[PDB]
């Protein structure tokens, strides 16, 4: 009980490289990759707009390369805009697995990075969303000025410029995995086809 | 029975040629005009006189009457008071607001009596780790940023400050000033007549 | 040029210009005046020259 | 590693990742052969819980949080939330703050329609529209960010005697400015656009609703006035500043997706006759002129009167909201909003319950699904101006 | 000059088996058009970014090199160095093939593209008509990347993309047939040789058709079914995410340039900078051997080539952001019942002109 | 000159502090970071405005207040100091710790001094503040750039 | 279809990973404790982990499998493993990753 929440304290230092070759060509694999960053087209709430108006002809990150993408398997960085609810919690996370591993993360607006005007009296709204996804930069305030996004963007390029090709394996999942038998009673889904075809849509009960 | 059925489909397909020819020759129109663009990081968008930023706290004029815990939406600055025992003055030890919970709403700007409290022009605010923003008593003050007093910035005025007629702010003279006249200047001019 | 005094901006390239508010903090030589108006007192830095100490 | 065609009714989840503005809506639709057989909308994926939070906030702790219900424009309900209090209070607002108001809400309308205009003409065409629409909706954020703090939403800009505080200064003339520079554009629209006759052919009979079941249906918003129905909450409930101004309220009378679309720019057509009609009218004209004269005359005169304040007197955070409950209203833009407030005795309200419009008119998805297309789905989807931030109550 | 005359001589000068030096010689023009297609797919990305900008009063990439230069090269260099997936039950060898189909046709039909004469790999006796049969590989392409799919999203994405390919196949062959009637023949040389003082000019509604069908080739947003974000995200595409999806990105402009080098050499002519240049015997100039007019009039041709390639490139990224799009139904009436008609009524009139009029067909 | 060397890591050795002048797009000066880190120095970059006095964040300890929201009175957390607990947490070999500083226009310059004299004291510790301005990557001693 | 609990440093399903797939099962309860690596772990730390998992999952269970009941489970194990971290068994990687302490600062226990 000396510090609680402490550190790794590890062993093994660094096994990092040193060679002029080598971190020249480094410095060809981070900038290729920082410079064409490909955000996911994922918006949910307010913050969308702001995060759209930042594609618009006022300022577009067309420039520094940005290009909107549909679908995660072509993204590489999701800029998460509005309130994650429990019941998207999931349809998130699924978004953010299901998509190439040197990806990154934007947590705009208030309420994905400490839950916002919604940490209060809300029992629905997922209270920042550091707690679902590895966020690597913050920025603060209802919406955004759309040049805070970009300033965010500023910093995740000059965080990538970072990265180490020798040091990509701080990059995979190590997948800890359990299992435990259970007796819970299997229920059927409740959410199907079958709304104007129900058959008690079509006559007043007796 | 046949003949207006090809007519109609003449009268068609010549309407939509037509209205594919507009459109193209009003799109290779648009690449004429100057862009729009406000090329943020060398061409920051100055920001209005009342653009609701960082806030600012002026340690020496808190009071601690926690008005501003009181009129936030969320209850969210933190303020530390002691209460001395001099004859009864509260003692302020932290004033702390964690701007990423903050709304940027300003109520607590609004209400502070003793103009403890302002707004700022700092809207670019980022960080790699959100603990850090927690500002403390002195991580607040700081002196804003000031966009205009950058060296690799050109100022550009939004749609409010631009002269009459005056529609983009890129192509700006430097003796521009927002519309019309100030009230003192209306009011001087009665004054003459 | 000191903290509490109230002061005009004199420097037409500027957003507040003619504006008047009071000094709040002057470090490194620049200064901060806020302009107590419209609803949210609103604070920004300016240069020791491009204020004037009015009466 | 194949999917195994077989002779059923295929059903497809449109979930909650929405490559567009629509917000986050599942849409389960099943389907014949390029058809719409029916579809269960799954709707929740942004309930945050405003009404159990409004329980808990005082008027002016709740009044950053209005401006979310229905994004866009973030001032309509921001002026029911001011009106629920204000008349349980009865609080006189003043003849200026009324025109600042009408003003606001007017340029809202603008705003609401122009972000419902740009994704529409995307989804039946091409995206050089969405790169027009937010050139031309940003010169209303730059008149709101002078006003009030902020762009659109969380402005917070209205109070209950009134508003925030008074205009900048050259503000009424940069309003006519931008009033004469978009005006035209309205009309340049229906001219790039509009008059494809594939375009029209695409909205021509898809969506429909008779007169007799929008009623039924509750379709409060412009899907009622594209049904027939001369009916407008600023016309039937004589809002604050209305009746001073010309009204030519629109209306089709098909009830399809090109009647939704004509009514939509003839009421933001419209918009701009009431802001320039009230701009020539304001109790004080610009600001600056109403500084001057009170700075020169106005220690004792009319000028300093109550009818010519931006605000009533200013409450105290603990304002107390009477005992009774009413309904409020307002005609916002995707029809009417409606804060049933009850209240008790103190500053916090008992139910708060937020009547939105888009919740409403989202009623009929499936009976106008019934059978159009597979590919009209967008097009449906977006004539009737979906916000899910409007969703969530 | 006749490089390749010097090549395989001061090759034979120090032996090495005569016959062997024509074998040695064969990569030589085999990598000069590769590298001009890689350029021009660069070329296409950075106009169409570039482009689509300025048609919308904005600006393209500019932080990546002086002008956006460099953006092309990142984009590719990322999808490089981009983890590939491959789904839980999708077939392993349908789905790393897909992508590759649909390129390798599209590559290899670059055999045709003059860029001027004896400028060209193997003017072959075949030229266009190879074309039109290897332009038909890709639907298999398309059908193999939605059939390996665990995806019944992607599956109606590579039958509805397979089902397009198809129908602009017919009118893009009705076309190429009226200007090869023309033509006396089908290689591009000897039918732009035919050039010798234009077959749009001649073939005004041949053009149209050819055009159309050629931008209805899943390319442009006039079309662009399989890739129209909205209705549908991405089609088959949704689910390729390294090289395999840049394969994709990449078959696409290159599919661009070279539907635009083929309109030129079609009906404008990769030569002939607009007078009838080879009656330039007024600078007394004995091209036949003259060693240089022989590089001035190649850097001409080449220049002449290039124009009007860029033109219709332009002209076609020009009308992705103009024409609105047609949902799947609006556009298999354009084949089959517009253009399939009207490919027919041009051949029987360039027919009916060339057993009538002789001279001038 | 398009590529760099090593130079920037002697020079960070030699002075202590640096004060880098990097563009404003912020791609192009984490290379000089992985040559820092590559020669066996750690770094921690840490957002310079959002710091407090810099010597109770930095030497000493300082109770950070996390934001109770009307529910969880007011509760202090004392975290450790930012320097001396990742001087203890350093790999086995490692050549020191440096300190990044992102924003450190916002700064003031008696902020600077201090950070240029910590250097000196407290001996494997490094510091890198990254004043905004010129239009390629330059840098300079913290010492200098003041005064 | 999976019916899973999915937040960082926990995952629960409802199937058996055979090689890395998921195969819904109806009676797994599979479970996926930090892949991220957000923090460090050891052999105990993790045997405590799987022990709470099965006391979590097996001593408290006789209703449905929502995926309510599969988040009430997750949200357990989560508060377990905070606990964990707070009395110092485990602590955060401190690798060259991300880096964001989403289970709360390093203090000093006054
Ligand atoms: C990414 C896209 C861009 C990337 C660039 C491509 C990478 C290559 C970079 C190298 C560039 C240096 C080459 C210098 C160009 C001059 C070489 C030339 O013109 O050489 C031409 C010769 C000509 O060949 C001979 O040409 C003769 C006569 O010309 C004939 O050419 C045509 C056929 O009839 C015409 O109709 C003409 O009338 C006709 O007479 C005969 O046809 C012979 O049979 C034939 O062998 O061919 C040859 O070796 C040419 C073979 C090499 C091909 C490279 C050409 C590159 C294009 C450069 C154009 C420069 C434009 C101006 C530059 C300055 C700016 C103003
Ligand atoms: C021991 C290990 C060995 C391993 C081998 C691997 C190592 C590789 C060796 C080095 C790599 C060099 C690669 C390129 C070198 C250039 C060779 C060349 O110059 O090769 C010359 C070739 C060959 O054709 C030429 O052909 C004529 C000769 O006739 C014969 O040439 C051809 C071959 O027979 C035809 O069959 C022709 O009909 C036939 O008659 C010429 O006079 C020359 O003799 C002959 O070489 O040129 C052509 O093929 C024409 C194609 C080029 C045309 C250029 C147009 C350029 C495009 C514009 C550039 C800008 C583009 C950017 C914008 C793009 C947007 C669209
Ligand atoms: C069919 C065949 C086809 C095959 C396909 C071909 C594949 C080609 C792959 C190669 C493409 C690489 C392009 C690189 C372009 C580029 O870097 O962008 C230019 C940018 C622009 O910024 C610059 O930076 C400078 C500012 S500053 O100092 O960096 O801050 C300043 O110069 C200005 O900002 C700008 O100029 O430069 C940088 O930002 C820094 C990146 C450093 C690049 C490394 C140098 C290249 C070395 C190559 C490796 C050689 C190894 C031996 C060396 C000892
Ligand atoms: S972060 Fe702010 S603006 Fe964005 S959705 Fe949440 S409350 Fe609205
Ligand atoms: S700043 Fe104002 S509201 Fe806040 S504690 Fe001081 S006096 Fe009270
Ligand atoms: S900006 Fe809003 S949330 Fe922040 S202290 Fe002021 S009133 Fe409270």
């Amino acid at each position: 009980p000396a510090i609680l929440n402490p550190i790794a304290r590890p062993e093994v230092p660094q096994e990092l490289a040193e060679n002029i070759i080598l971190t020249s060509l480094n410095d060809v694999y981070d900038w290729a990759r920082l410079s064409s960053l490909w955000p996911l087209m994922y918006g949910t709430a307010c913050c969308f707009i702001e995060f759209a108006a930042m594609i618009g002809s006022r300022f577009d990150f067309d420039r520094f390369g940005l290009v909107p993408r549909n679908s995660p398997r072509q993204a590489d960085l999701i800029i998460t805009s509005g309130t994650i609810t429990m019941k998207m919690a999931p349809a998130l996370v699924r978004l953010y697995e299901q998509m190439p591993s040197p990806k990154y993360v934007i947590a705009m607006g208030a309420c994905t990075i400490t839950g916002g005007m919604f940490s209060s009296d809300s029992y629905s709204a997922v209270r920042g969303v550091d707690k679902l996804i590895p966020v690597d930069v913050y920025l603060p305030g209802c919406p955004p000025r759309p040049e805070a996004i970009m300033d965010a963007i500023v910093k995740l390029r000059k965080k990538i410029a970072n990265e180490h090709i020798n040091e990509r394996g701080n990059l995979a999942q190590t997948h800890r995995l359990f299992t435990a038998k259970h007796k819970m009673k299997p229920v059927p889904p409740i959410l199907t086809g079958q709304y104007l075809n129900a058959p008690s849509r079509q006559a007043p009960p007796p | 029975k046949f003949l207006n059925q090809i007519t109609n489909y003449a009268k068609e397909a010549v309407q939509s040629a037509k209205y594919i020819g507009q459109g193209l020759s009003v799109t290779f129109d648009h690449m004429r005009r100057r862009p729009i663009t406000v090329q943020y990081p060398y061409e920051k968008l100055i920001p209005s006189e009342r653009f609701r930023g960082r806030i600012h706290f002026e340690f020496d004029k808190c009071i601690a009457c926690e008005v501003c815990v009181r009129v936030c939406p969320i209850n969210l600055p933190v303020v530390d008071w002691v209460f001395n025992k001099e004859l009864k003055k509260k003692e302020l030890k932290h004033y702390s607001i964690d701007f990423g919970v903050c709304i940027f709403c300003a109520n607590c700007v609004e209400y502070c009596p003793t103009n403890c409290l302002s707004v700022t022009e700092e809207y670019e605010l980022a960080t790699y780790d959100r603990h850090e923003l927690n500002y403390d008593s002195v991580a607040m003050g700081r002196i804003p940023y000031k966009v205009t007093q950058d060296p690799m910035v050109t100022p550009i005025r939004e749609f409010a400050y631009l002269p009459a007629g005056v529609m983009s702010g890129h192509d700006l003279p430097a003796g521009a000033q927002r519309a019309g006249e100030r009230p003192e200047a209306i009011a001087n001019t009665a004054k003459s007549s | 040029i000191l903290p509490g005094m109230t002061v005009k901006v004199t420097n037409p390239n500027d957003t507040y210009y003619q504006f008047q508010g009071i000094v709040q903090r002057i470090t490194d030589g620049k200064v901060a005046v806020l302009f107590e108006g419209g609803n949210w007192d609103k604070l920004v830095t300016f240069q020791a020259s491009e204020l004037e100490p009015v009466v | 590693p194949k999917i195994e065609t077989r002779t059923e009714p295929m059903v497809i989840n449109m979930g909650p990742h929405h490559p567009s503005m629509h917000g986050v809506l599942r849409l389960m639709v099943t389907l014949d052969g390029e058809d719409v057989i029916d579809c269960e909308p799954v709707i929740g994926y942004l309930h945050r819980g405003m009404e159990k939070i409004a329980e808990n906030r005082t008027n002016i702790m709740f009044i950053p949080y209005v401006s979310r219900w229905d994004y866009a424009a973030g001032m309509f309900n921001e002026a029911v939330t001011v009106n629920a209090p204000e008349k349980l209070a009865g609080i006189p607002v003043p003849k200026r703050a009324s025109y600042i108001r009408v003003i606001m809400l007017e340029l809202n309308r603008i705003a609401n329609h122009l972000l419902w205009l740009g994704p529409f003409l995307a989804d039946v065409g091409a995206q050089t529209p969405f790169f027009y629409i937010f050139r031309e909706r940003e010169y209303i954020y730059d008149l709101f960010e002078a006003a009030t703090g902020m762009r659109f939403i969380n402005n917070n800009y209205f109070r209950i005697g009134g508003v925030a505080a008074d205009l900048t200064y050259g503000w009424v003339t940069k309003c006519r400015d931008f009033c004469d520079y978009f005006l035209p554009k309205v009309d340049e629209y229906e001219r790039l656009i509009t008059n494809n006759p594939i375009f029209v052919r695409r909205l021509q009979g898809v969506g429909k609703i008779s007169r007799e079941e929008a009623i039924n249906w509750g379709l409060s918003g412009p899907m009622l006035r594209a049904s027939g129905v001369k009916w407008d909450l600023r016309k039937v409930d004589h809002y604050e500043c209305y009746d001073d101004f010309d009204w030519d309220v629109p209306v089709a009378t098909e009830g399809d997706c090109l009647a939704r679309y004509i009514v939509r720019i003839q009421e933001m057509r419209e918009s701009v006759k009431i802001i320039r009609q009230a701009l020539d009218g304001l109790p004080g004209g610009p600001y600056e002129n109403l500084e001057a004269k009170r700075m020169l005359e106005g220690a004792k005169s009319e000028w300093n009167g109550f009818d010519y304040q931006y605000i009533g007197k200013k409450l105290s955070p603990t304002f107390k909201i009477p005992k009774g409950e009413h309904y409020v209203r307002v005609e916002s833009g995707k029809g009417e909003l409606g804060i049933y407030l009850i209240g008790d005795d103190n500053v916090f309200p008992w139910r708060w319950k937020i009547r939105p419009p888009d919740f409403n008119n989202l009623q009929v998805l499936p009976q106008l699904l019934k059978g159009m297309k597979v590919a009209d789905i967008v097009a449906i989807l977006g004539s009737i101006d979906v916000i899910m931030g409007s969703v969530d109550r | 000059i006749d490089l390749q005359g010097q090549f395989i001589s001061a090759l034979q000068s120090l032996g090495l088996s005569h016959d062997l030096a024509k074998l040695l010689w064969l990569p030589l023009p085999m990598l000069m058009m590769l590298i001009v297609a890689t350029v021009g797919v660069l070329v296409a990305v950075w106009l169409e970014r570039k482009i689509s900008a300025a048609v919308q009063q904005r600006i393209g990439p500019e932080y990546i090199g002086p002008l956006g230069i460099l953006a092309p090269l990142a984009d590719g260099l990322k999808l490089i160095f981009k983890e590939d997936v491959l789904p839980a039950n999708s077939d392993r060898w349908l789905f790393t093939l897909g992508p590759a189909v649909v390129v390798i046709p599209v590559f290899l039909s670059y055999i045709i593209v003059p860029f001027g004469q004896n400028l060209l790999i193997s003017n072959l006796a075949m030229g266009v008509f190879l074309w039109i049969a290897l332009s038909s590989i890709a639907p298999i392409g398309l059908l193999m990347a939605g059939y390996a799919s665990n995806n019944k999203y992607s599956l109606l994405g590579g039958l509805r993309a397979a089902a397009q390919s198809i129908s602009y196949e017919i009118p893009l062959a009705l076309a190429v047939l009226a200007v090869a009637m023309m033509s006396n023949g089908l290689g591009t040389v000897e039918i732009v040789e035919q050039q010798s003082q234009w077959n749009v000019w001649r073939q005004p509604i041949g053009f149209l058709v050819f055009w159309i069908a050629a931008l209805a080739e899943c390319e442009r947003l006039p079309f662009d079914l399989p890739e129209a974000e909205e209705e549908l995200v991405a089609g088959y595409q949704t689910e390729y995410a390294g090289m395999k999806f840049a394969l994709f990105y990449l078959g696409a402009y290159v599919n661009l340039v070279l539907s635009a080098l083929l309109v030129s050499v079609l009906y404008f002519g990769g030569w002939s900078f607009p007078i009838p240049l080879e009656t330039i015997a007024n600078l007394l100039g004995v091209s036949e051997t003259n060693p240089f007019l022989q590089i001035a009039f190649a850097v001409l041709g080449i220049t002449m080539t290039l124009i009007k390639a860029y033109f219709f490139v332009f002209l076609a990224i020009l009308l992705r952001w103009t024409v609105p799009r047609v949902r799947i139904d609006q556009l298999l009436d354009l084949g089959w019942k517009f253009l399939l008609p009207v490919g027919l009524v041009n051949l029987l009139l360039t027919a009916g002109l060339k057993l009538a009029f002789p001279v001038a067909f | 000159g398009l590529l760099a060397g090593y130079q920037f890591v002697k020079d960070l050795e030699s002075a202590g502090a640096l004060a880098l002048f990097v563009p404003p797009e912020g791609g192009f000066e984490g290379r000089y970071q992985r040559r820092l880190r590559s020669k066996g120095y750690t770094t921690l970059p840490m957002s310079a405005p959002g710091l407090g006095d810099l010597a109770a964040y930095l030497t000493q300890e300082h109770g950070i207040r996390p934001a109770h929201t009307g529910k969880e009175d007011i509760r202090v957390y004392f975290q450790p100091p930012l320097v001396t607990y990742h001087l203890e947490n350093l790999p086995p070999n490692a050549k020191g710790l440096v300190l990044w500083l992102i924003d450190g226009k916002r700064l003031s310059k008696q902020e600077f001094a201090y950070l240029a004299q910590l250097t000196q004291t407290l001996p494997k510790f490094k510091v890198v503040v990254e004043v905004g301005g010129d239009r390629v990557v330059r840098w300079e001693p913290l010492a200098d750039w003041v005064a | 279809m999976l019916l899973k609990s999915t937040t960082r440093h926990v995952h629960i399903y409802a199937g058996h990973v055979v090689d890395g797939e998921v195969h819904p099962d109806t009676e797994t309860l599979t479970l996926n404790v930090d892949p991220d690596n957000e923090l460090e772990w050891n052999e105990a730390a993790l045997a405590k982990v799987e022990a709470k998992f099965r006391e979590l999952v097996a001593n408290a269970a006789g209703e449905d499998l929502t995926e309510y009941n599969l988040r009430r489970i997750g949200s357990d194990l989560e508060h377990f493993i905070r606990s964990l971290l707070m009395q110092g068994e485990i602590g955060y990687n401190l690798n060259s990753r991300v880096r964001n302490y989403s289970l709360g600062i390093p203090r000093v226990n006054h």
